[PDB]
């Protein structure tokens, strides 16, 4: 019904990412919650269920990151720790509540958890302004050499908000991720209004603030 | 528990698509499927594959013969697209399908806006000089993203984006031409060329 | 000697260390409060499956059997001989 | 008779019973882990 889980990882290969998946909105003991990788560029693969009331796990041979799904009574919580970890478990992985029984409804999973593996640190963005070229100029932010995957760009930390069509990062040569997010600004606006991207990278602990200035 | 799904349907509106689950060896009357717009939790449209799950248009619809394994779609409008997973039941752990990925037709073709944006001025100083074309709009997502400095063709630096879902149902892209600023000064326009059903367009920002 | 005449309440100030990673050696003490472990997942610090907390105390009730019932235990604890001489069976020194 | 009753009762076990209905071939392994002989077993520890 509901799944929080855990936050976003980059994790080395061989390490252990432990995606805690926390029962809200239902009950976790009446219920499997299954478990499933979506790596990026990949479809959905089993790895394993777990029982609330049954440590005991069914877990996917296929790719065997030794996945021990542990039932937390207490704070409600299906843990999936994925050890064996490598470039391709870096993935999307959705808990999926689901019926006990070998009745298998898996409706509403995890939010997902997108946690890289990989042997790349964690690393924000590096924040530019776009220059701008009837009364309409276009500027922006052009996000830059960050890593991992989400970004949400957000502008003037709340201040700016319309004119904005953001467009997802590129994969570069460098195998890294730029993005451009850019609201459509009048030309009167300028000089008048200060457009700032305030682009947040969670897992490197980095935020830079800058003006966008034609 | 062997199965596998098209890797994907693209059908046009209005039109019924009935979505093909396979089973390989043996299976069993419980089967299960999904649609999973990109990047999404995984939403079961179907259940026991003779059971639409509460809450699932009626439109979505599902059934099984043997191996056979349908998810039968109707009447696509235009918002409705993702990737459509199903679950082999029993007989041993599974393999979700593949997903059909769903590409509607008749959905609205238009010339990519660019949004072509020059190095900032702390890119240009740190060096890395990014110049920023923007496609936005355009329907289906195509391109191909021909970056000319000055005239010339650029055979490296200049980046791409595969074309990607927005939020009107349309499909944005970016472009970025990385120069170092020596490549960026001496050369007096880098043109947004956006090869878009055989049509280019041109914006720039001239250096 | 038993407390049951007046530590017993059940009496919850009184607690024990239900669980720790291995035997003590003589006279060691732990003040420590960390999350027990059962399992190999790291528990967040919170009780649970193969995660618990391993100081639980034994409830002293007046009604509880000879065996839950509470004992204060006290030991008077020495050297024997070759040791400064601080408390003494009371004999003075003779000449 | 009244109130006496048959304790082991055989379900018709039809092709046409639901995937729940039907009937399962199903084994459950006793198996000690460690701490007991072994017989069945791998390699165990079994070096070069």
């Amino acid at each position: 019904v509901q799944l929080v889980q855990s936050g976003a990882e980059v994790k080395k290969p061989g390490a252990t990412v432990k995606i805690s998946c926390k029962v809200s909105g239902y009950s976790f003991s009446n219920y499997y919650i299954h478990w499933v990788k979506q790596a990026p560029g990949k479809s959905l693969e089993w790895i394993g269920y777990i029982d609330p009331f049954n440590g005991g796990t069914s877990d996917n041979l296929k790719f065997k990151g030794a996945a021990t799904l542990t039932a937390d009574t207490s704070t409600d919580t299906a843990y999936m720790e994925l050890s064996s970890l490598r470039s391709e478990d870096t993935a999307v992985y959705y808990c999926a509540r689901s019926e006990y029984d070998p009745y298998y409804v898996m409706d509403y999973w995890g939010q997902g958890t997108t946690v890289t593996v990989s042997s790349a640190s964690t690393k924000g963005p590096s924040v530019f302004p776009l220059a701008p070229s009837g009364g309409t100029a276009a500027l922006g932010c052009l996000v830059k050499d960050y890593f991992p995957e989400p970004v949400t760009v957000s502008w003037n930390s709340g201040a700016l908000t319309s004119g904005v069509h953001t467009f997802p990062a590129v994969l570069q040569s460098s195998g890294l991720y730029s993005l451009s997010s850019v609201v459509t600004v009048p030309s009167s606006s300028l000089g008048t209004q200060t457009y700032i991207c305030n682009v947040n990278h969670k897992p490197s602990n980095t935020k830079v603030d800058k003006k966008v200035e034609p | 528990i062997v199965l596998t799904q098209s890797p994907f349907q693209s059908v046009s509106p209005k039109e019924k698509v009935t979505i093909t689950c396979r089973a390989s060896q043996s299976i069993s009357s419980n089967l299960h499927w999904y649609q999973q717009k990109p990047d999404q939790s995984p939403k079961l449209l179907i259940k026991y594959a003779s059971q639409s799950i509460s809450g699932i248009p009626s439109r979505f619809s599902g059934s099984g013969s043997g191996t056979d394994f349908t998810l039968t779609i109707n009447s696509l409008e235009a918002e409705d697209f993702g990737i459509y997973f199903c679950q082999q039941t029993n007989f041993w752990p599974y393999i979700f399908g593949q997903g059909t990925k769903l590409e509607i037709l008749k959905r609205t073709v238009a010339a990519p806006s660019v949004f072509i944006f020059p190095p900032s001025d702390e890119q240009l100083k740190s060096g890395t000089a990014s110049v920023v074309c923007l496609l936005n709009n355009f329907y289906p997502r195509e391109a191909k993203v021909q970056w000319k400095v000055d005239n010339a063709l650029q055979s490296g630096n200049s980046e791409s984006v595969t074309e990607q879902d927005s939020k009107d149902s349309t499909y944005s892209l970016s472009s970025t031409l990385t120069l170092s600023k020596a490549d960026y000064e001496k050369h007096k326009v880098y043109a947004c060329e956006v090869t878009h059903q055989g049509l280019s367009s041109t914006k720039s920002f001239n250096r | 000697w038993n407390s049951n005449n007046l530590d017993s309440k059940g009496n919850y100030n009184y607690l024990y260390r239900l669980f720790r990673k291995s035997n003590l050696k003589p006279f060691e003490r732990d003040i420590s409060t960390e999350i027990y472990q059962a399992g190999s997942t790291p528990c967040n610090g919170v009780e649970g499956f193969n995660c618990y907390f391993p100081l639980q105390s034994y409830g002293f009730q007046p009604t509880n059997g000879v065996g839950y019932q509470p004992y204060r235990v006290v030991v008077l604890s020495f050297e024997l001989l070759h040791a400064p001489a601080t408390v003494c069976g009371p004999k003075k020194s003779t000449n």
